[PDB]
């Protein structure tokens, strides 16, 4: 039963080097050529290299001197060095196997994310409508999460027991910081006569946030 | 009659062996190669008193009876002779039964020692196939 | 070395429509092409190989075509575990290339989204920075200009938007907009606008608030 896993560092500071490994079980590694392939966030899959089962490798031509492979194959342990890493390589990195010109089995991938950045823990600031007529059906209710490092952070409504409604948007980067959103959507009937109350955990920096959310003043 | 890497290449795809039970052409290649040094008349005498024949050395214990050996299952049903001529027909048609078995290529010993895990695309790039 | 050429990026199609993705290649690459589909977050996994044998295990609905330099890859009777990426790779000697990816994806009905504007919470303010916030929900199609406006005037210095990937369940898009202020900047206007204009509408959705007003 074919298996590749893949083990990287998953943050790294610009302009270091990185290595990841792929262990494989289910295959020797003399009989077929292991593939290394990336996909950068939100983006396609790129090709960065190769080596065969006898240990020729071959490269992205464009990476092709940042990149280095190499393979123990006692160890069953195929061996991925990037160098001069640029915020760029931040990305899903994949090792597959090669049988006969198609990859036919992949790992499940590892993330690797280059950040200058230091582990920040997010502010959670509610958001309530300003006091427009929500005599209406249904009212939506927010949460921001601005200026956390690094992802993710979960966002739960109500404990998790609301779960209908929410929207968790995919957080965005600014100036080495991440800001997420979440919308949730309670009829009037539900608001704020019960409560609604956004929990945030942001497991890297041991943070846990909860804000009930409240109608604005005047 | 020995072949030269593209005329075989060529002909190994007339006879239907590329991507045959999915192995990409370059594989028959490849064996033909490191077992009969793509020689047709190739016979080679095995320690078990079985002997190889033609340019995939396949043999007479399993897959071809010759007379000369001890215990011919002959499940391809034809005469080990048949391997020795410069049409590959009958060697390609065996070569097919034998594949489709259990282990695929890793029958052939030198294709699993030579070939298996190389760039096996290499001897059919260059042919004009 | 040689590229290939995926068309299209994206594609909208119902449940057993039959959809046909190309990639065209700079180069003769002599039938060695594989596809890959690629489901929300998971390992891409092999569909067919050598041009037109489907892998183990995957369904005759399924179909590759092509020699030189088109290849195809035709779909017929698409059922909802078809929708994802998709992906073709050339294996004519090192480097090997994908293609960009097409992205197929479950046409519905037309939608307009339920927009919401957001003051700054106070807890911000109190710290010194300013986000009007700006949900734009369940909407179809994904095609939505949103944009901002302090006093009558656009900004777009500032903005910062994000969308869901198509919903699970009734197939809409969501999208996020922030436009960050320093508490300055911001006592110094009154209406803060977000505006949208997509499809369904002759004339934008409006949404605005006004600092003094609560």
């Amino acid at each position: 039963q074919v298996q590749l896993k893949e083990s990287g560092p998953g943050l790294v500071a610009p302009s270091q080097s990185l290595s990841i490994t792929c262990t494989v079980s289910g295959f020797s590694l003399t009989g077929y050529g292991v593939n290394w392939v990336r996909q950068p966030p939100g983006k396609g899959l790129e090709w960065l290299g190769m080596i065969w089962g006898d240990g020729n490798t071959d490269y992205n031509s464009a990476l092709k001197s940042r990149l280095s492979i190499s393979k123990d194959n006692s160890k069953s342990q195929v061996f991925l060095k990037m160098n001069s890493l640029h915020t760029d390589d931040t990305a899903r990195y994949y090792c597959a196997r090669e049988r006969d010109y198609r990859l036919d089995y992949w790992g499940q991938g590892t993330t690797l994310t280059v950040s200058s950045a230091s582990t920040t823990p997010p502010s959670v600031f509610p958001l309530a409508p300003g006091s427009a007529a929500q005599t209406n059906s249904m009212v939506t209710l927010g949460c921001l999460v601005k200026g956390y490092f690094p992802e993710p952070v979960t966002v739960t409504w109500n404990s998790g027991s609301l779960s209908s409604g929410v929207h968790t948007f995919p957080a965005v980067l600014q100036s080495d910081l991440y800001t997420l959103s979440s919308s949730v959507t309670v009829p009037s009937s539900p608001r704020p006569s019960e409560t609604v109350t956004c929990n945030v955990a942001h497991p890297a920096s041991s943070t846990k946030v909860d804000k009930k959310i409240v109608p604005r003043d005047c | 009659k020995v072949f030269g890497r593209c005329e075989l290449a060529a002909a190994m795809k007339r006879h239907g062996l590329d991507n045959y039970r999915g192995y990409s052409l370059g594989n028959w290649v490849c064996a033909a190669k490191f077992e009969s040094n793509f020689n047709t008349q190739a016979t080679n005498r095995n320690t078990d008193g079985s002997t190889d024949y033609g340019i995939l050395q396949i043999n007479s214990r399993w897959w071809c009876n010759d007379g000369r050996t001890p215990g011919s299952r002959n499940l391809c049903n034809i005469p080990c002779s048949a391997l020795l001529s410069s049409d590959i027909t009958a060697s390609v048609n065996c070569a097919k039964k034998i594949v489709s078995d259990g282990n695929g290529m890793n029958a052939w010993v030198a294709w699993r020692n030579r070939c298996k895990g190389t760039d096996v695309q290499a001897w059919i790039r260059g042919c004009r196939l | 070395d040689i590229q290939m050429t995926q068309s299209p990026a994206s594609l909208s199609a119902s449940v057993g429509e039959t959809v046909t993705i190309t990639c065209r290649a700079s180069g003769n690459i002599h039938n060695y092409l594989a596809w890959y589909q690629q489901k929300q977050g998971k390992s891409p996994q092999l569909l067919v190989y050598y041009t037109t044998t489907l892998a183990d295990g995957v369904p005759s609905r399924f179909s590759g075509s092509g020699s030189g330099t088109q290849y195809s890859l035709k779909i017929n009777s698409l059922q909802p575990e078809d929708f994802g990426s998709y992906y073709c790779q050339h294996f004519w000697s090192t480097p090997r290339t994908f293609g960009g990816g097409t992205k197929l994806e479950i046409k519905r009905a037309d939608a307009a989204p339920t927009v919401s504007i957001f003051p700054p919470s106070s807890e911000q303010l109190t710290s010194g920075g300013a986000s009007v916030v700006c949900f734009l929900n369940n909407f179809y199609p994904k095609d939505i200009n949103v944009k901002w406006k302090i006093d009558g005037s656009e900004r777009q210095n500032g903005v910062l938007n994000s969308w869901t990937d198509q919903d699970s369940k009734d197939s809409t898009y969501s999208m996020s907009s922030t436009l960050t202020l320093t508490k300055d900047e911001y006592e110094r206007h009154n209406s803060y606008t977000c505006e949208a204009t997509h499809k369904t509408s002759t004339s934008p959705i409006v949404k605005s608030f006004n600092r003094n007003e609560c």
